[PDB]
RNA sequence: UGACGGAGCCAGCGAGUCUAACCUUGGCCGAGAGGUCUUGGUAAAAACUCCGUCGUGCUGGGGAUAGAGCAUUGU
């Protein structure tokens, strides 16, 4: 459970033991994106402003197994289906996401449009592996179904800010956040079951654990620009628990997963360049025979 | 021994074979620890990515691959 | 004075040592 | 949303031309006349980190890494770290040798 | 090519007719005028300017030659006789 | 001693010697000055071509800095060669770290050649200094231009019956090395001839030259300082200034 | 480059010295 | 006096000698574990004379392998088939014949350079 | 695509040679060779 | 079809009291022959495995030797 940092240029693993880099890829000819592991952890896939994807090997920055040029504007998502090992999602600012296959990778297996301006977060459905969700500026949080056409989403769920980050907490439930507020919708009713805007400045990331060691089940913690990370409880309505503030605008934050079996993280990616983790630690024979 | 036989080289592992064909080119000429390093290294690569039993993605490449008709030329 | 056992010339061959060599400069 | 973070292709430092996508212990090598060793001193002197790419240096210590390389007494760096008329009167011999022997 | 007593010289119709009726060759077989301007024609196309195109040329006596698309062949017929001289004896040709 | 200090004789030839190198461009080719010190008596104390430092307490020759330097180590060389490196008071003190059996593996006869012009400088453990001989060749060894010197890098003391604790320390390396590079050294011989280089012809004045000349004699026929000191018996009865290609200019003349 | 252009067209010092050489001279 | 066989195993100018006697199961190379026998990438063809009979055949003896000559991979080769044939002659002269049988069926069974060496001497035509 | 401007040489002799006084030199060791070989043969014949 | 360091690790032939460079700066001893010392310049298992680092391309890679231009450093 080590933990991938994208810097300028360079993408920093982090071992959870010592909280010290470990590895390094700095093979990026412009600024890297994106990085992220498969479910099985082997493979590490980053996106580059030069619109390139490349997947490396998740503990070796010698090799790369692929590199894909996806498209010629900045990829700025690359994500790996949760289901199926086989197949990386790439949002990039064609406004077009591709779905790759990771053996034949000349050609996306799928193109989703629809979306009007810069499609920057995606995420997808955990019990259904043929949902694709996309975040957009344009505020529309569009879900694809790929068995279908998949150029024209099913529906569409109307964030009115740009949204910045998308996540699914649940089958049913999904938690989207741009500017002040998120919201958190149903899948089946299409509508926002509740919104919580308990910040100043633009909520950046979003995060979601449950059935870690803790008193409370479920946890969503929430980063914004004012330096804020708050907790939320999706059992207690979303209300708030905790906050941590920073010294400056939080872009990224993640917790360690819910299996960590050892120490735990809360992480922090600022603006001005910090990367801020706090953690929470975990005679003779003769004698014997006598 | 495979070579003291017209057919002995079909009894040969089919790995093996790809390993001795790796020998091949010219600057690696004996080098087998060093193909047997890269056939590990292939297997590894092939399962990562297809999520399949990297000795029947041999198999099928071989068969595939394999011409059914072919030319001679007549004088 | 330092004295090996193994190496007879390490008495003529060593280096004297001083304040001003010990010194950061 | 206003996010503000806080780069240069060419860069022209000691009137030689290096490349932003190079680290700066590559730039510094590129550079004419300085080793890896000197350009790792170098970028130690200045403090900038040897990882960090050229082209996301602090103008401030890319002045100060110039004023090290162009001073290096001030930069006090070490030393260790610093670094045929012949043919002609042979074939006159030989033909004369030749003759000899051919009389001979 | 062939040397005349010396001079290396592309066999021609028009200037070697004596030396190919002595070795025998006819000498409407010695045509490096219809070589000449295929290559002129191929390289002038806007096929070749938009990449799409690549040249080979295959001597009647079993030499390959390949061209490399940017290459400017002369549009006299006596540089490209004395460049196709240097090329067949020194094997390449650079820029 | 004090007469030879102050005789302008000595003065006169270093003029003299300085001038004549100026001149001519084969003493141009030579730098260094070297002094020949007729001993009264036989030395006898046999060659071992060990370097032995003399004290120069006015001015220093050289600093670590200016020369290349080249350390062998005993083989474990991960330790030395870790600690040296990352130790910030010897860093960039040493051109390069390397044991004696990669030396013996790396660099061979014309290899070796060029090891010699690239390095100006050769020390080394004492407990490898023995075996340098054959791993460095012939041709560091003959002329005694750059006989590698021993340093002792753990300061632990061996004791009979009882291994003796591998470390390095950084200060003591550091203070031996600069000891050496300030301090001339000798090697004595079995007849009466002696050799010190005493100044270098760029970097040194001459009243530097003839001061280090002084304390050269003065440490050399001093009854104390035994066993590096006072191995000149019978007196000097004549000094010999010259360069590698230059004649022998004579000072104290007894 | 060419658009249809066509190919281009082709003191002391002696003393000491000479006192040792005629000191062998004279032994 | 404990219940001790040597055996031997060839391939090019490497030798083998193997040493099998009652034990608990200790088995080394060079007075070295089996385990650190390099190369990593030949270290299962040292492994398999154990594996293809299994583990328990060797809970109640102790092997010690030296191995003089040859190379990396004649070593490797010399080394298995002393093993192999060490195992066949402990369990024929203190354990019985049908273990000895059986032993003999399995190693001929996957390869019989574990037992009989190959000698590559030259066919003049 | 660019366009690049054959080297070639009018009167190509690949017989003929291609900083001259170098060349001059080098084609006098050339003789050296030639005569130093030959007047060794020469010499050896003459010995037998 | 790499380079650069570290570490690990494996041969078989070969045993005549016989095996082995040249010039050079000087000091001293000696009737000499020479001896001794000093100086300086030239001749003269690998693989393989493992770990780390650089990085792969007409995006020519090198080698000069002169000259020019502009500046460092400057009486």
């Amino acid at each position: 459970h080590d933990f991938a940092v994208t810097s300028s240029t360079r993408v920093q693993i982090f071992s959870s033991r010592t909280r010290q880099v470990i590895k390094t890829f700095s093979r990026f000819k412009d600024v890297v994106y994106s990085a992220s592991f498969r479910s099985d952890g082997k493979l590490l896939c980053a996106g580059d402003a030069t619109g390139l994807v490349s997947v490396y090997d998740s503990y070796n920055p010698r090799t790369i197994l692929l590199s894909i040029n996806a498209s010629t504007h900045p990829t700025h998502v690359t994500k790996f289906h949760t289901q199926d090992n086989k197949i990386l999602a790439t949002a990039s600012d064609d406004r077009v996401t591709r779905l790759w296959d990771i053996s034949n990778a000349y050609e996306p297996q799928l193109e989703l449009t629809g979306a009007t301006d810069y499609v920057r977060t995606l995420s997808f459905i955990p019990a259904a592996p043929h949902l694709v969700a996309t975040g957009s500026y344009d505020g529309l949080i569009r879900l694809y179904d790929t068995r279908s056409s998949g150029s024209t989403p099913i529906y569409s769920l109307n964030h009115d800010q740009p949204v910045e980050n998308v996540i699914a907490v649940s089958p049913t439930q999904i938690v989207s956040c741009g500017g002040n507020n998120f919201k958190v919708w149903d899948l089946t009713s299409n509508k926002k079951l509740y919104e919580r805007g308990n910040f100043n400045k633009a909520v950046t990331c979003l995060d979601y654990v449950e059935n870690f060691d803790s008193p409370m089940q479920s946890a969503l913690i929430a980063s914004s620009l004012d330096g804020h990370v708050k907790v939320f409880d999706p059992l207690d309505n979303f209300q708030v628990k905790f906050g941590w503030k920073f010294s400056g605008p939080v872009l990224s934050c993640a917790v360690s997963p819910s299996t960590a079996q050892g120490n735990r993280h809360l992480v922090a990616g600022l603006s001005s360049g910090l990367l801020a983790i706090r953690t929470k630690k975990k005679k003779s024979n003769n004698f014997q025979r006598m | 021994r495979y070579a003291n036989k017209r057919f002995r080289k079909a009894q040969c592992p089919i790995i093996e074979r790809l390993t001795n064909s790796l020998m091949m080119n010219g600057r690696n000429n004996g080098k087998k620890l060093k193909a047997v390093r890269i056939i590990k290294h292939t297997l590894d690569i092939i399962n990562v990515l297809t999520d399949q039993n990297p000795i029947q993605v041999v198999v099928d490449a071989i068969t595939n691959t394999g011409p059914r008709e072919d030319t001679t030329r007549v004088g | 004075f330092v004295k090996d056992h193994r190496y007879p010339g390490l008495t003529p061959g060593l280096a004297p040592v001083g304040l001003s060599d010990e010194e950061d400069s | 949303s206003l996010v503000v973070q806080e780069f240069q292709h060419i860069l022209r430092l000691l009137n030689t031309n290096v490349d932003g996508n190079i680290k700066i212990v590559y730039a510094l090598t590129t550079i004419k006349g300085v080793g890896r060793r000197y350009s790792n001193l170098v970028c130690k002197k200045a403090d900038v980190d040897l990882h960090k790419r050229a082209g996301e240096l602090t103008q401030e210590e890319l002045e100060r890494i110039v004023q090290i390389m162009q001073n290096p007494t001030h930069y006090k760096i070490p030393a260790w770290f610093l670094n045929h008329t012949l043919a002609n009167n042979v074939e006159s011999k030989l033909r004369d040798d030749l003759e000899r022997l051919k009389k001979i | 090519t062939h040397k005349i007593s010396d001079k290396y010289v592309l066999l021609n119709c028009d200037d070697h007719q004596g030396l190919l009726k002595k070795m025998g060759r006819d000498i409407s077989e010695a045509r490096p005028d219809i070589t000449h301007q295929c290559l002129l024609t191929l390289l002038d196309s806007p096929i070749n300017k938009a990449g799409k195109l690549q040249v080979y040329i295959q001597t009647s006596r079993g030499i390959l030659i390949e061209v490399n698309p940017t290459v400017r062949i002369p549009r006299t017929f006596k540089r490209f006789s004395g460049l196709m001289v240097q090329l067949l004896h020194k094997l390449s040709i650079r820029s | 001693s004090n007469d030879i200090i102050k005789s302008g004789l000595a003065e006169k030839a270093l003029k003299a010697l300085i001038l004549q190198c100026e001149e001519n461009p084969s003493l141009k080719n030579d730098k260094d000055i070297h002094i020949i010190i007729n001993t009264g008596k036989k030395m006898g104390i046999n060659r071992d071509n060990i370097p032995r430092i003399i004290p120069l307490t006015k001015y220093k020759l050289f600093k670590p800095r200016d020369l290349n330097i080249l350390l062998i180590t005993k083989d474990p060389s991960a330790l030395y060669r870790e600690t040296l490196t990352k130790d910030e008071h010897t860093s960039e003190l040493f051109k390069e770290i390397i044991s004696v059996k990669n030396l013996r593996r790396r660099f061979k006869g014309s290899k070796l050649t060029q090891l010699y012009k690239d390095f100006d400088l050769v020390v080394a453990d004492y407990r490898v200094h023995h075996l340098l001989p054959e791993v460095l060749g012939s041709r560091f060894y003959h002329g005694s231009k750059k006989l590698p010197y021993m340093i002792r890098m753990s300061k632990e003391v061996k004791l009979k019956r009882q291994q003796m604790v591998e470390k390095c320390d950084p200060i003591y390396v550091r203070a031996q090395l600069r000891s050496i590079c300030k301090n001339t050294s000798y090697i004595p011989n079995n007849d009466n001839c002696l050799s010190v280089r005493v100044g270098y012809i760029q970097k040194h004045s001459i009243p530097e030259i003839l001061q280090n000349i002084q304390d050269t004699i003065n440490f050399l026929t001093d009854k104390s300082k035994r066993p590096q000191g006072g191995v000149i018996k019978g007196g000097i009865i004549s000094i010999f200034v010259k360069t590698s290609n230059s004649t022998s200019l004579p000072i104290y003349q007894f | 480059t060419d658009r249809f252009k066509g190919d281009d067209d082709i003191d002391y010092y002696q003393q000491v010295q000479r006192g040792k050489q005629d000191k062998k001279i004279s032994r | 006096a404990v219940p001790s066989v040597q055996t031997f195993g060839k391939k090019k100018s490497a030798t083998a000698v193997a040493h099998v006697k009652a034990g608990k199961g200790l088995i080394k190379v060079n007075g070295s574990p089996i385990t650190l026998v390099e190369p990593e990438i030949l270290r299962f063809k040292v492994y398999e004379p154990l594996l293809l009979v299994g583990l328990d055949k060797f809970s109640n003896i102790d092997i010690r392998v030296r191995v003089t000559g040859g190379g990396h991979v004649s070593q490797v080769y010399a080394i298995r088939q002393a093993i192999a044939k060490g195992l066949v002659a402990y369990h024929q002269k203190y354990v019985d014949e049908q273990s000895k049988n059986e032993l003999k069926k399995a190693f001929t069974s996957y390869d019989r350079t574990l037992l009989i060496a190959d000698s590559r001497r030259p066919e003049p035509k | 695509i660019p366009t690049h401007a054959p080297k070639y040489e009018e009167n190509f002799n690949p017989d003929k040679k291609s900083d001259r006084t170098r060349s001059e030199i080098n084609k006098m060791k050339a003789q050296l060779k030639k005569e130093r070989k030959f007047t060794m043969k020469e010499i050896r014949k003459d010995a037998k």
